[PDB]
């Protein structure tokens, strides 16, 4: 017997100052444990 | 004060994984927006109670 699971997904948000301030952003993956963010190395 | 902040993906719920259901889906408008949008709105407003 196997079980089955979904596997990982999540929200993403992103996070950024105003545009007026910077282009650079950081990205939540909610909750997500990132050893799957990685194992998605669009 | 408050209560749980559910956020709900629309096209999960409806849909999970299935594309062809996903393309259906996108012919009902701007209904899973709202949906996320409203939700959302409960989510941020949980935190200013
Ligand atoms: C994210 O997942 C990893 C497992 O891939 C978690 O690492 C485990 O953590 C517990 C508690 O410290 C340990 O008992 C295990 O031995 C750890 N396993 C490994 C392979 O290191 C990690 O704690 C998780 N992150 C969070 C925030 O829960
Ligand atoms: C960006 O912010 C500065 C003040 O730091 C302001 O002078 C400028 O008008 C802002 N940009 C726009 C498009 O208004």
């Amino acid at each position: 017997i196997l079980d089955i699971t979904p596997c990982s997904f999540g929200g993403v948000s992103v996070i950024t100052p105003g545009t007026n301030t910077s282009n650079q952003v950081a990205v939540l993956y909610q909750g997500v444990n990132c050893t799957e963010v990685p194992v998605a190395i669009t | 004060v408050s209560m749980t902040k559910t956020s709900v993906d629309c096209t999960m719920y409806i849909c999970g994984d299935s594309t062809e259901c996903s393309n259906l889906l996108l012919q009902y408008g701007s209904f899973c927006t709202q949906l996320n949008r409203a939700l959302t709105g409960i989510a941020v407003e949980q935190d200013k109670n």
